[PDB]
Parts: structure tokens; sequence; C-alpha cells
């Protein structure tokens, strides 16, 4: 049936910057577009609707537009406040539908993360499992490669990612990234070594197992 | 002033039921169409089913269709989604919402409900701080809390007397079915061995409440 189409899914920005998001129809549609803000652990706010009337309440830098089957909210100098991320909805009939949302983020400056490597315990080896942390600590932008060595060789598949949202003081992003091996396998190696790269510099953190 | 406020979310397994309210207050929801949408964790809205004033028609989302009757009772002002044949795929906290503008003008809080198969509660395991951390720097140390079902868990440190410094990371669902996070925090290198640092890990949905205390390792 009907999908909207949103796009960026997430984009940065700087006070004052002029914001476009977009939402693609799959078919024809009435112009029955509404759109949405949200902060997180809070409920949506009604921004727009009919494609491009403002609702009440609503700062006038917000505003709507619809060409062809593209609709269009457009913030016009971005303000501190309007960090969030938005929502577009088409409504049919009864169907309604919405899009995946824009991420809205802040612009700031690049920021090299400190970086750490952490062993797995004693107790989690003696259940079979072993995982080993790598965190980037309060870095900018959230762009990075984050690779696994084990006795110099490139692990592929075994590893995963997590990352929290920006940092309301500072700005920056922290992540952590999870190796994962059976106690048979970690003990079978020496070195385990995370190797961050962002844009011309890497910083490889490592240790040698059972060495202190 | 116009206010919506649900209620009834929980925890249930598959194939089990819930009931959910929404009180409206500041209009009478009898003239105005009635809106149910949920929010999967870290995903977007979807409609989930709507409800029309006077005549009572109702419209749902395919994947629910059958399984979930919006209604709502007049005399106390107040919508409901009943919600039975869940599946892990309904996990959401859900809205009520009223309609205007061929949009949705207020919305209520939320209600979580949290679909589980399985309740286990976490390992919790130390993140030791380096040996290698620079003296007058900066020190990372955390808890790796693992393969517990289903959300949430909250950490603290020290009991919450601990706050500057500390990421706690999304949990991840791991190809076991389990989810896993870490909570670090970075200290003054010189605060090691002679500050404790304990990282308080709950898990209510298993009733469990783990504290570990965080130390450089023996050498
Ligand atoms: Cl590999
Ligand atoms: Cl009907
Ligand atoms: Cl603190
Ligand atoms: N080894
Ligand atoms: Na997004
Ligand atoms: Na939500
Ligand atoms: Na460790
Ligand atoms: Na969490
Ligand atoms: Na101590």
């Amino acid at each position: 049936d009907i999908q909207m189409t949103q796009s960026p899914s997430s984009l940065s920005a700087s006070v004052g910057d002029r914001v476009t998001i977009t939402c693609r129809a799959s078919q024809s549609v009435s112009s029955a577009v509404a759109w949405y803000q949200q902060k997180p652990g809070k409920a949506p706010k009604l921004l727009i609707y009919s494609a491009s009337s403002l609702y009440s309440g609503v700062p006038s830098r917000f505003s709507g537009s619809r060409s062809g089957t593209d609709f269009t909210l457009t913030i016009s100098s971005l303000q501190p406040e309007d960090f969030a991320t938005y929502y577009c909805q088409q409504s049919s009939y009864s169907l309604i539908t919405f899009g995946q949302g824009t991420k809205v983020e802040i612009k700031r400056t690049v920021a090299a993360p400190s970086v750490f490597i952490f062993p797995p315990s004693d107790e989690q080896l003696k259940s079979g499992t072993a995982s080993v942390v790598c965190l980037l600590n309060n870095f900018y932008p959230r762009e990075a490669k984050v690779s696994w060595y084990v006795d110099n060789a490139l692990q592929s598949g075994n590893s995963q990612e997590s990352v929290t949202e920006q940092d309301s003081k500072d700005s920056t992003y922290s992540l952590s990234s999870t190796l994962t091996l059976s106690k048979a396998d970690y003990e079978k190696h020496k070195v385990y070594a995370c190797e961050v790269t962002q844009g011309t510099t890497s910083v490889t953190k490592s240790f040698n197992r059972g060495e202190c | 002033e116009v206010q919506l406020v649900e209620s009834g979310g929980g925890l249930v397994q598959p194939g089990g039921s819930l009931r959910l309210s929404c009180a409206a207050s500041g209009f009478n929801l009898r003239s105005y169409y009635m809106h149910w949408v949920r929010q999967a964790p870290g995903k977007g809205l979807e409609w989930v089913a709507s409800i029309s004033p006077y005549y009572s028609y109702t419209y749902y989302a395919d994947s629910v269709k059958g399984r979930f009757t919006i209604s709502a009772d007049t005399s106390k002002n107040t919508a409901y989604l009943q919600m039975n044949s869940l599946r892990a795929e309904d996990t959401a906290v859900y809205y009520c919402a009223r309609h205007g503008y061929g949009a949705m003008d207020y919305w209520g809080q939320g209600t979580l409900v949290t679909v589980f198969n399985q309740i286990k509660g976490p390992s919790v395991f130390p993140l030791a701080p380096s040996s290698k951390s620079t003296s007058g720097g900066t020190a990372a140390l955390g808890c790796l809390v693992k393969d517990y079902f289903p959300e949430p868990v909250t950490v603290s440190w020290n009991s919450g007397a601990l706050t500057s410094g500390v990421h706690t990371f999304p949990a991840v669902l791991q190809s076991s079915g389990l989810y896993s996070l870490s909570s670090v925090v970075t200290v003054p290198s010189s605060s090691l061995g002679t500050q404790t640092y304990i990282c308080n890990v709950n898990h209510k949905p298993s009733n469990t409440k783990v504290d570990k205390k965080v130390e450089p390792k023996s050498c």
C-alpha cells in the first residue's frame, strides 16, 4: 500500500542553519500530510497539517510544502530547542502511514576519542565465553572504523557496537565495541587489539593475554 | 486544558492479553476521532487503530486486525485498546491521541507493553581499570551486563553518588536472543585502589539486583 519514504534518516546542523526534510509518497496521495517533532522520552507534537498549514503555537520558522508526491518540512533558521526527531504522517481514508523519521543532531568541532580496551574477566571465562570491550569516550563525529585484531589477524562477524546519543553538555558521542569469543578460542591467542580509525589517524590499544 | 493519560501496559507472554486505557479530560471524546499509535523501542511511529465518533466505526492496521479491539466509554470519557493474541512484534510504547486536521493534535504520555518469551536476570562482570592508566589523568572502568531478558536494566554507580562521566550504553540484542550492555565511567587514575567504585544493576523483570565492586586487577 502507501509508503512515505523519509530522508535523510539523520543530519547534523548548526543553530541558524536552514534544514530540509523530505517524505516521498509511493503513489498519488492527498495533501492530508502532517509533520511532528519528538524529543526523547516524550510524545510527538504536531507542527504542520494539510501539508502546509502551521499549527497554532508552532513558531513560524517551520513550514511545509508539496511538489508532485514530495512533501517537505523546512526550518528556516534552526534553534537550539529544535534538535529532535521529525516524522511525517499521511492519511488516506482510514489508512495512516508514517515516515521512518529524521534525527536532527548538532554540529560541533572534531574531537578524538579517548580509547580503552578491557580484557574479559576471569569470572566470565569460567562460564566458557570471553567478551573483549573497546571504549571510545567522548568523540566527534560519530563515524569511526573500529577493527579487532587477534594475533594480528583481522576479525569479522564476531563483534557489535553500541553508541550513545549526543551528550547534552559537550555534544559528543561515546561508543563501545564488544568482541565475543569462546573461552577455547580466547586462550589460543595472545595479542588482542582494538584499532580506531577516523580520517587520517588510527589509534590501536592492545593487551597480551595473561600479562598484567 | 486537554489531557490524555494512558495506563495498562506491562509484561505479557505471546498469546496473552492486555487492556490499555486512555482517560481524557478537558474535552469529550464522544465528539472526536481517537487513535492508538505505537513506537517500538528505538524505532518510528506506527498507527494501530482508530475509532469514529457517534457511529463508533473502527479501523485497524492490517497486522493487528482481528486481535486488537478499540473502543470508548463516553460515560467515563475513556478510550480502550483490548490487545489479544499478543506477539513479540507488538512490543512498543502505546500512545493514545486525539484526531484533528487529518492529523493528531493531542497525545498521551504513552504506556509500555513488553511481550516476553523468557525471563533471565543479568550476569555482571567487571571492566577493570587499566594498570596503564595515566597518572594525574583519567582512567576508564565499567560493568558488563550480559545475557538478560527482557528489557530493561538500570545502572547506577555508588548508589547514585557518581554520575559525572558515566556512559550507560543502549542494550544490544545478541544472536542468542538475550540483551547485553556496558556501563562505563571515567575517573581520575589517582583514585584507583583507594576510592570504591560499585555498579548497581537492577533488572525489575526478574526481581534481580547485582552490585559489583570494580577494582584494578591484582597482578
Ligand atoms: Cl574472524
Ligand atoms: Cl466498524
Ligand atoms: Cl558525580
Ligand atoms: N597464545
Ligand atoms: Na531516524
Ligand atoms: Na516511545
Ligand atoms: Na576487565
Ligand atoms: Na537501557
Ligand atoms: Na577501595
